[PDB]
DNA sequence: GTTTTTCTTTTGTTATTGTGGCC
RNA sequence: GAGGCCACAAUAACAAAAGAAAAA
């Protein structure tokens, strides 16, 4: 049977333009979609259907089809969150090891509301615009729609209810096409409990690491320790601390700027007065202390910002209001675009578990260059929001000082 | 026998209700014979009072209003093929489908909206009314629906004959094979038979056109392509419209003629000015107009794409912010050429600007050929590497190699990462008025020197660059400078070879001349010694 | 004090004019 | 009844986008 879905009144359907694809990805996508037609999943459609959604070919072994339903999900957001949303388990972040595998095929056997299929329309392009472009639409629940979990949800609890009574200190949470299952078991005992669900799910037609949730710890800023200070060394420390005051208002620089009396030579060694050495150590203690006064709001979007910190290394922050970072961190290595895509994907996984939302990314990269190469290394089944920005130099210089774990 | 496409009106709209005006008795006499024929052939049908809609006779009928009211469709042949992505063929054939539109029937329920009226001459008695049974000429949906029919019809024939490429474009089919001309001519007639089963007619062998084929302004031969020759008129006086026409022709040629340039003919068109206003050519424009004239005297041609060889793109800096490129598979046989205008930002660096030219060409190459090229770039491999590892923006060019064709692209200067011992320390700053635009900028040094200048009709930021201009002008070949303007520190650490502002450029030349410069930043209004003395002096006048 | 005005290294839009074409 | 439509370009305009920054 089918769930009667509809869009809000002031909302047309999606009409996104399809980014050019390489010949190799077009050949792969043609193959995949004819096999999905032959199985009744998708249907060829006509020119009278004006809507469209981008299609890509990503790497998740043998080729896989990814549809970028971002614009459509915004257009059915009152449906899959208010009407049939999924609550978030605060407990999930606290397990010792949380693994997640692909529940993709689960959606492929439920019919999609007929009066709604027309929005799922997508187009396989053709090289050099030599053939009109292959247009399909969806007859079943599409991987990558947010409306798909909300519908198979009523059926999802019933698949998982036998395992949830049997093992009731393990948490199960599904975002999009993924099941996040959280355990405190040993590494041998985690790997046995996973085969338990891989055998349990083949009983409803569903084929099929991240030991991290207790390892995501916000590192402190670590100011330089020097036996002699030059007028330079203190001038730059002052500007950084002065900016970091927006984040930590306890930071003070007055006893340091007093030290810089008269136009000195940039190399001249200033001994730190006993007052100035106290300020520097009061500052150090503010930075080792966890930041305070920031609390996650659910009525607000997460934002993720990433700085190209240095060769092979990247700094990031997850925040909702400026300077109030709910997380900060360091990813280290390949090229820039490959690392960024892997960094974007790690942050989104982390951010799901912890809040069950994905953040809107601010990426330091020209848009066109991103559109060209991101599918070359993308592996996930969802696609976050993202925006293209520049990096203030003070922002990288500051977050450079986080302590890297060993 | 072609099944119709269901077509609807835009939500909440009714059909056209436009009044029909009277016409010449000679015009009324001619139309009635045109429609009486169409009615006999079943293209149109007489209608009566039951139909409330109407559209005026002009394409035979002017459907502006119906097109506004008709649903949108999905894009049809959005972009056009570029000849340089066609593969070489030994036999080509073009059939133009003649009764194209008349051969596809119109969705039965939609037909009522296409009604029109031939009025009578006296205009006291109502005239003859009709509506369309087939895709009307100039109806918004007619091109897309015909193409949908044609693609369905061509499917089996494509299935039985894989090695034949059929490209469809408007009313025309372009058919290509590597068969020998006789077997090719057999297949074409097989195609004609298959199309005729559905009522589509095409020219027989005696009436098919012989290559080369004119198409979209190209001239398509079986093994090469070209554009029709481009004549830039030679005139003593040029109007703004004249220069518009030159740039358009020149741009059109950019694809096959290497090294075309337009920037300085473009700079003339900058002033808003009536199309009739005579505009006198600058001499850089008079010069680069000439260089383009010589380029268009040569003959040129492009080859087609050989899917079994690597794509190669080679880029040369052709001048002031301009770039130029060629894409080939064989060393002297280019598939196409092109140019790049760039200058998105005021303060641009060549190294980056090249990377932009590379990103444009990478994208165009995926469109035309379905894969990315290999690059030949006038930039050394570690002049590239030092720039990008010290830049905040990420990028990626997967495969390029150095090619030594001057002018090479190089970073003009690089600023120091540590303070220069024994170089005079300068503290620089400026200040300017919020209302009167009077400002001052100057410096003091740890050696005791100091200087202030006065500036007019300026701003705080412009003055702050002037201050760094002072310190570099009046210091030795090694120098430390300390400023409070992150604005000014950023523009300089961008290494902009080309900038909109004349003043920015002059500093750049001064940084070439110095051979050690260490530039640093300290926050304003924090009483930092050195900063505080110069803040005092340069904020004196107005503050 | 929060709201102003200035610049730019990120993205985008509606209009004209021009080149090559079509219906 | 003041030709639509497509690609490409140039010019003009809104950037009320965004970001950062100065200044009051
Ligand atoms: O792939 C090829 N190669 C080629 C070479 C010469 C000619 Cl003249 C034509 C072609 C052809 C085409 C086309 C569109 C531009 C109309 C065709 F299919 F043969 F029509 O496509
Ligand atoms: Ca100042
Ligand atoms: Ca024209």
């Amino acid at each position: 049977e089918t769930v009667p879905v509809k869009l809000k009144p002031g909302m047309d359907g999606p009409k996104v333009k399809q980014w050019p694809l390489t010949e190799e990805k077009i050949k792969a996508l043609v193959e995949i979609c004819t096999e999905m037609e032959k199985e009744g999943k998708i249907s060829k459609i006509g020119p009278e259907n004006p809507y469209n959604t981008p299609v890509f070919a990503i790497k998740k072994t043998k080729w896989r089809k990814l549809v970028d339903f971002r614009e459509l999900n915004k257009k059915t957001q009152d449906f899959w969150e208010v009407q049939l949303g999924i609550p978030h388990p605060a407990g999930l972040k606290k397990k010792k090891s949380v693994t997640v595998l692909d529940v993709g095929d689960a959606y492929f056997s439920v019919p999609l509301d007929e009066d709604f299929r027309k929005y799922t329309a997508f187009t396989i392009p053709s090289i050099n615009n030599e053939t009109p472009g292959i247009r399909y639409q969806y007859n079943v629940l599409p991987q990558g729609w947010k409306g798909s979990p909300a519908i198979f949800q009523s059926s999802m609890t019933k698949i998982l209810e036998p395992f949830r009574k049997q093992n009731p200190d393990i948490v199960i949470y599904q975002y999009m096409d993924d099941l996040y299952v959280g355990s405190d078991l040993e590494i041998g005992q985690h790997r046995t409990k996973i085969e338990e669900l891989r055998q349990h799910l083949l009983r409803w037609g569903l084929t099929t690491y991240e030991l991290h949730p207790d390892k995501w710890t916000v590192q402190p800023i670590v100011l330089p320790e020097k036996d002699s200070w030059t007028v330079n060394d203190i001038q730059k420390l002052v500007g950084k601390l002065n900016w970091a005051s927006q984040i930590y208002p306890g930071i003070k620089v007055r006893q340091l700027c007093k030290l810089l009396r008269g136009t000195k030579a940039l190399t001249e060694v200033i001994p730190l007065t006993e007052e100035a050495e106290l300020e520097l150590a009061e500052n150090r203690e503010i930075l080792k202390e966890p930041v305070h006064g920031v609390y996650y709001d659910p009525s607000k979007d997460l934002i993720a910002e990433i700085q190209k910190q240095g060769q092979g290394q990247w700094t990031y922050q997850i925040y909702q209001e400026p300077f109030k970072n709910l997380k900060t961190g360091k990813y280290a290595r390949t090229n820039d675009v490959k690392q960024l895509t892997e960094a974007v994907q790690k942050i989104t996984t982390e951010s799901i578990v912890i809040w069950g939302k994905t953040p809107k990314f601010k990426l330091p990269i020209q848009k066109e260059t991103w559109e060209t190469w991101w599918t070359e290394y993308w592996q996930a089944t969802w696609v976050p929001e993202w925006e293209f920005v520049n990096t203030p130099p003070l922002v990288k210089l500051w977050y450079q000082l986080e302590k890297e774990p060993i | 026998p072609i099944e119709t496409v269901p077509v609807k009106l835009k939500p909440g709209m009714d059909g056209p209700k436009v009044k029909q005006w009277p016409l010449t008795e000679e015009k009324i006499k001619a139309l009635v014979e045109i429609c009486t024929e169409m009615e006999k052939e079943g293209k149109i049908s007489k209608i009566g009072p039951e139909n409330p809609y109407n559209t005026p006779v002009f394409k035979l009928v002017d459907f502006r209003e119906l097109n506004k009211k008709t649903q949108d469709f999905w894009e049809v042949q959005l972009g056009i093929p570029h000849p340089a992505g066609l593969k070489k063929k030994k036999s080509v054939t073009v059939l133009d489908v003649g009764d194209a539109y008349f051969s596809v029937p119109l969705d039965e329920d939609f037909r009522k909206y296409t009604a029109f009226t031939i009025p009578s001459i006296n205009n006291e008695t109502p005239g003859i009314r009709y509506q369309y049974n087939v895709l009307p000429q100039g109806w918004k949906g007619s091109p897309a629906i015909f193409q949908s029919s044609m693609t369905k019809i061509l499917e089996p024939f494509r299935k039985q004959n894989p090695d034949i490429v059929i490209y469809q474009y408007m009313d025309d089919l372009y058919v290509g094979s590597d068969l020998e001309i006789g077997q090719h001519r057999t297949k074409i007639e097989e195609l004609r038979q298959h199309l005729l089963r559905w009522g589509l007619t095409t020219p027989d062998k005696k009436h098919q056109k012989e290559p080369p084929f004119l198409w979209m302004g190209y001239e398509l031969h079986p093994d090469k392509w070209t554009v029709q020759p481009i004549v830039l008129p030679e005139k003593d006086s040029w109007t703004v419209n004249d220069i518009q026409k030159l740039v358009g022709k020149l741009n059109w040629a950019s694809q096959i003629y290497p090294g075309i340039k337009v920037r300085q003919l473009c700079k003339l068109l900058r002033g808003t000015k009536a199309l009739t206003e005579v505009i006198p050519l600058t001499e850089e424009a008079e010069l680069e107009l000439a260089e383009n004239r010589e380029i268009l005297k040569e003959p040129v041609h492009g080859v087609y794409y050989d899917p079994s060889k690597d794509l190669i793109a080679e880029i040369q800096k052709q001048g002031q912010g301009q770039w130029t490129y060629q894409i080939y598979q064989e060393p002297f046989k280019n598939l196409k050429t092109g140019k790049y205008a760039r200058m998105r930002g005021a303060h641009t660096n060549d190294v980056k600007q090249l990377t932009e030219a590379v990103q444009k060409i990478t994208t165009e190459s995926i469109v035309i050929w379905g894969k990315t090229p290999k690059f030949k770039l006038p930039i050394q491999k570690e002049t590239w590497e030092t720039w990008w590892t010290e830049y905040w923006q990420a990028t990626w060019v997967p495969e390029w190699e150095f090619v030594n064709t001057p002018p090479l692209v190089k970073l003009w200067y690089q600023l120091e990462k540590e303070p220069i011992v024994g170089a005079e320390t300068f503290y620089v700053d400026g200040a300017a008025s919020r209302e009167t635009k009077l400002g001052k900028a100057g410096y003091v040094t740890n050696k005791g020197r100091q200087k202030v200048v006065t500036l007019t009709d300026t701003t705080n930021q412009k003055t702050e660059l002037q201050a760094i201009h002072l310190a570099l002008q009046d210091s030795g070949l090694e120098v430390n400078i300390v400023t409070d303007s992150q604005y000014a520190l950023g523009i300089i650490q961008a290494q902009p070879d080309q900038s909109e502002s004349e003043l920015v450029n002059q500093i750049i030349e001064q940084l070439i001349k110095k051979e050690k410069v260490y530039l640093a930043w300290v926050p304003a209004h924090k009483g930092i010694g050195g900063n505080e003395q110069v803040d005092k002096l340069v904020s004196a006048g107005i503050r």
